[PDB]
RNA sequence: GUCUCCGUAGUGUAGGGUAUCACGUUCGCCUAACACGCGAAAGGUCCUCGGUUCGAAACCGGGCGGAAACA
RNA sequence: UUGAUAUAGACAGCAGGACGGUGGCCAUGGAAGUCGGAAUCCGCUAAGGAGUGUGUAACAACUCACCUGCCGAAUCAACUAG
């Protein structure tokens, strides 16, 4: 009794400070053994109870029925004590004569079953025949000649059925759909209580809007294909109907992700077996086939025309662990995106995406429910071999600051020479840039203005914008400085065509770079405009740019990205010990309006993310939720010039992945003489 | 509680900061301040000084009195920008002048050599002042 | 610098002796430095305190003190951990302001406690979070308005026993004052006169 | 293991009194243009290190190597 | 053997106190005495190092040398070779 109290003492502390509902839209929550809402039994023996049977049955042996059992049910569980001598309960804690007594918990529901336990493990025969019918169970067949802790299981499940027992118990204890929906739909529906779908589903009248959601997608019989499960909510579906299939993206004024078919037929699942129906009125669960191919992950059916979207499902975990999928054979491409795509439909909070270098990412919860993932994809979502690895963390590159001298280049027919600097960025302009306050599709003056008001910039070149990085929208600014010089407006296209091209294709791992700026100061261009081609200027200015790089003192950044972890009080030393190790820092950390919750968040360095989850469960106890999303990039500290720092271990390996000269060239190749 | 407790330090200075500033992390302690207690707090506290700036926070509901403790450390560095001899005489005048005292003599060994790292009059260490302590010895009382 | 430290604490003593002609002796218990340190500030202006090994004061006065006689009584009067305050002012102001100078001794771990201080029934107003403590030591406290309420006081120490390290916390946490104690203040010396 | 020989333009090559030539790259002539041809330019601290003498890639000592030959 | 401490009371145990600037500078993703590059103070005292170690992401927390209480006579260290 006492390890029980504790028990069922925690959940109810436990629910009143998450459920916040309280008396009010729902009333007493709370979990109660007085009333019979809590159940004792051990599923391994086929036996469960509650204290209900046994007031059953002491009534017996002692409308109005409901009453007269209900009363000693509210008298049974508590502090309150029993007496043998007198066979009389009593609410103090000992006998008018000053002798203590067992509570009529222990004494009227633990007596019998430690008596029947006792007696079969120490094989008391006669006590077993009079409990027996002491108990006045039946006694069935093969039970009467086997022996053992088999015959103890037997002999009690045959006493208290687990079956009755909770049948029973839930169907007076759970409400059904009537009492669910009166307070289910405030977050179910986004729809307005006043909508036609509305008042359908607050009532679950089956004989008007058909109101659906999908949910689970389990896989069919053949291999390709699944059912839809769903539970009815709202008016009575049946076979080859029309109604509309919209899905989470879809808006009520637009017909994107929109679908208008009938289904193929309705089927009743039961544990491995297989039923269709000929229809299903609201209320209730159902699967359905042919809706495979117009939901994606999850999605609504309904009949109604104006019925908006369900809320969509909100997961306490984020797909936060990734790993990459790539095929064992180069042609098993298109069979592996079948399969990807497969995997996403069934599974619905996994997450497949191509990252910027093509690679095909699966990001989950845990590294075990990755793993049931690429075992299923490499089973039957594709039944291809495939090889596994983690995801490669991409690099930005940078220079720490001003390059020292001019940098100069030639032309291969040494007709044209260039002269031109580069910068770092004083701050995170970079940041506006992908925000957006500051783009090419900004008109000139404008975006002058801003830059000079905002970040001290030059009037002089407020009107010399030249290019805005990789594919013109990139965080690389090139301007320039040259001043009256007359033939540099035919070289503009090159130019900006060659900083494209040093950008997109980089320098140390030839990589893009970020928030770094290039003015060119001096050009000497032959006079005629055959001698100076884009085959003649356009590798000269990549020639010329990555010199610059080259001499600025190169550096490197990391994708430094937010974790939003969620944890309660006790183990805030957890999550701070594993961002410690993994080189991250708290910046957020508050308590919730409830109480046990703290919502914290973390700077953490994406190549230290592997395995992270792992080591937080560990840590936590499984008492941690990692969100993780993308939050900004931050200069990795090490120099990679020099070879034991561990920039120039990034730029090894990233060099080796890419199949190139792992040596980085000197200035020779990129700076030339006058 | 004089209708609000918050008295508690915080130390941040020079710089406005406010992204950068801890007051995300300092919140729950008054509740009252986010972003606008924080902006409030520091356009009285963008000067006075010049470094960490160890502040004490006294409540006014929604605003705050950042009253900055006169820590040698904090205003030796205010005060550089060197002799610095009748202003650091003065600075230990405006502190509490506690400083587990035997007379005023001994504050002025105590902040004359609080900047072993910050020099002291012209061309010579902080300590030979400290050991003639002569000059002035009397000079605040 | 030890053989040099105890010449100089011998002509210290011995001229402030000299210079001080009534003095009063306090005990010393296991009083923090804080407190030692504010009363020495308070008693700044007025007296001095200082205090050592209870012998070099003792061999001083036996040794150096013939000259001055009427100072042997301290003799046998000094033992165990003690503490000398040389004032010049009355006696009386002394006596009271130094009773009057009190500090809220904690509750450190491993000390007696010869007072009963027992926890009340109020709302201490604690977060929902520290409630295990309560628990763990038998008390049984629920919520309220959002804050730790305890239902019924419950006798919590006696005098002269040993406190419990979750019970010391507990005392701390609450900021109620345990037993406290600063100067224990025994004897007066007043050229050549014992009192209380 | 010992012994013998040898470490040079990108590549390979010969060689006390400032590294030759071939190809490699650029290159400029010729051609309608390519090819071809020719020309120049760049290009190796001569394996490293210690000594020796006015000075050493050379001469003498080591260390590495590589290659055989014996064992 | 060499040195050191010790009635001005060691050694050892048990009990106390071990503080302000200062969460010293510069490093910072976080470094408060303790990840580190430098400087190395003073007030108070009996005493406290801008730090012995443990520890915290840091705090916090202890711990130490520093001094004091009981304790009342010798003790302790580095070597040496039988």
């Amino acid at each position: 009794y006492q390890t029980f109290q504790r028990i069922v003492e925690n959940v109810n502390v436990i629910i009143s400070t998450y459920g916040e509902g309280e008396s009010g839209p729902m009333g007493n929550i709370m979990i109660d053994p007085v009333l019979g809402t809590v159940g004792f039994g051990s599923g391994l023996h086929g036996w469960a109870f509650t204290l209900k049977q046994f007031a059953e049955m002491y009534v017996a042996k002692f409308a109005e029925r409901a009453k007269k059992v209900e009363d000693m049910m509210k008298k049974l569980w508590g502090d309150r004590y029993f007496d043998p001598a007198n066979g009389k309960f009593s609410k103090s804690a000992t006998s008018p004569e000053g002798k203590k007594l067992p509570r009529t918990f222990c004494q009227l529901i633990l007596d019998p079953i430690f008596k029947v336990f006792d007696a079969i493990m120490n094989f008391k025969k006669e006590e077993t025949a009079k409990l027996i019918e002491k108990l006045d169970i039946k006694l069935d067949s093969e039970d009467k000649d086997k022996e053992g802790k088999p015959l103890l299981k037997a002999v009690m499940r045959r006493w208290l059925p687990a079956g009755d027992a909770l049948l029973q118990m839930i169907t007076i204890h759970l409400p059904s759909p009537v009492t669910a929906q009166k307070y289910r739909c405030e977050l179910l529906y986004e729809g307005p209580p006043d909508d036609e779908a509305a008042m359908g589903i607050k009532s679950c009248d089956p004989k008007g809007p058909l109101m659906m959601y999908i949910s689970k997608m389990v896989p069919t019989s053949d291999k390709g294909r699944f059912y839809a499960f769903g539970r009815v909510f709202s008016g009575l579906v049946s076979t080859g109907l029309k109604v509309r299939i919209m899905g989470p993206n879809y808006t009520p004024g637009k017909k994107e992700d929109l679908y208008l078919k009938p289904i193929q037929r309705t089927i009743l699942m039961m544990g491995r077996y297989v039923e269709p129906i000929e229809d299903v009125p609201c209320g209730n669960i159902v699967g359905l086939v042919g809706v495979d191919q117009f939901l994606v992950k999850t999605g609504t059916i309904t009949t109604f025309e104006h019925a908006h979207n369900m809320r969509v499902m909100k997961f306490s975990v984020s797909p936060v662990v990734r790993v990459a999928v790539e095929a064992k054979n180069p042609a098993d491409l298109p069979k592996l995106v079948e399969g990807l795509k497969r995997l996403a439909k069934s599974d619905p909070m996994v997450q497949c995406i191509i990252e910027e270098s093509g690679e095909h990412i699966i990001a989950g919860a845990g590294e075990l429910h990755l793993e049931i993932c690429l075992k299923d994809l490499e089973e039957d979502h594709a039944c291809i071999p495939i090889k596994k690895s983690d995801p490669v963390v991409s690099y930005r590159e940078t220079v720490s600051e001003e390059s020292n001298v001019l940098c100069l280049s030639k032309s291969p027919n040494k007709h044209n020479r260039l002269y031109m600097k580069a910068r770092p960025f004083p701050d995170g302009l970079a940041e506006d840039i992908d925000k957006g306050e500051v783009s090419a599709r900004q008109e000139l003056k404008q975006r002058a203005r801003y830059l000079a008001e905002k970040y001290e910039w030059d009037v002089a070149e407020a009107r010399k914008i030249w290019c805005f990085g990789p594919d013109g929208t990139g965080p690389n600014i090139l301007t320039d400085i040259t001043k009256g010089v007359q033939y540099l407006n035919e070289i503009k296209d090159s130019v900006v065509a060659g900083f494209q091209w040093a950008t997109k294709e980089g320098a140390l791992c030839e990589e893009n770079m970020r928030g770094v700026r290039f003015d060119v100061h001096d050009v000497t261009l032959h006079a005629d405009a055959i001698h100076r081609g884009g085959g003649q200027i356009i590798p000269t200015a990549r020639r010329c740019l990555y010199a610059s790089v080259l001499t600025a003192q190169p550096r490197l950044m990391e994708p430094i990205y937010l974790v939003e972890i969620q944890c309660p009080e006790q183990v805030v030393g957890g999550i701070y010990g594993v961002l410690n190790r993994k080189r991250g820092h708290v910046f957020e950390e508050s308590q919730v309006a409830g109480t046990p919750m703290f919502v914290v968040k973390a700077y953490l360095p994406v190549n230290e993310s592997f395995g992270f989850t792992a080591d937080l469960r560990s840590n936590t106890g499984g008492q941690a939720f990692p969100q993780c999303v993308f939050d900004h990039w931050q200069i990795l500290p090490g120099d990679p010039f020099d070879n034991s720092s561990r920039p120039s271990q990034v730029v090894a390996e990233t060099r080796k992945r890419k199949g190139l000269k792992e040596g980085i060239p000197a200035l020779d190749n990129f700076l030339d003489k006058l | 509680p004089n209708e609000i407790k918050v008295v508690y330090l915080r130390c941040t200075g020079g710089e406005v900061g406010a992204t950068s500033a801890l007051a995300p992390k300092i919140g729950p302690l008054g509740l009252s301040p986010k972003k606008v207690g924080d902006d409030i707090a520091k356009a009285t506290g963008d000067w006075k000084g010049l470094r960490i700036t160890v502040k004490l926070t006294i409540q006014n509901r929604q605003a705050q009195i950042e009253v900055v403790p006169s820590a040698s450390a904090l205003i030796i560095k205010a005060l550089k920008e060197i002799t610095f001899d009748e202003i650091v005489n003065i600075a230990r005048q405006m502190r509490h002048r506690s400083l587990a005292r035997e007379l005023s003599g001994t504050i002025k060994e105590i902040l004359g050599t609080a900047q072993s790292v910050g020099c002291n009059v012209d061309g010579r260490h902080p300590h030979d002042i400290i050991d003639d302590i002569n000059s002035g010895a009397v000079e605040c009382p | 610098d030890r053989a040099t430290w105890k010449s100089n604490y011998f002509l210290k003593i011995i001229q402030l002796l000299d210079d001080y002609p009534k003095c009063f002796i306090v005990g010393a218990d296991n009083v923090g430095s804080k407190q030692m340190q504010q009363i020495r500030m308070s008693l700044r202006g007025k007296a001095v305190v200082l205090m050592g090994k209870n012998t070099m004061m003792r061999k001083a006065i036996r040794g150096h003190l013939e000259n001055n006689p009427a100072l042997e009584k301290l003799l046998p009067h000094i033992r165990g951990n003690v503490g000398f305050v040389f004032t010049k002012e009355d006696l009386t102001e002394i006596r009271d302001m130094l009773l009057a100078n009190k500090v809220p001794a904690a509750a450190r771990a491993g000390a007696i406690a010869p007072c009963e201080v027992t926890v009340p029934a109020q709302n201490t107003g604690l977060g929902p979070e520290k409630t295990s403590f309560f628990q763990a030591l038998g008390i049984t406290t629920k919520i309220s308005r959002g804050t730790i309420e305890i239902l019924s006081d419950v006798q919590l120490i006696k005098t002269g026993d040993k406190v419990g390290a979750s019970e010391a916390t507990l005392l701390n946490m609450l900021n109620i004052s345990p037993f406290s104690f600063g100067l224990v203040i025994q004897q007066v010396f007043d050229n050549g006169s014992i009192y209380n």
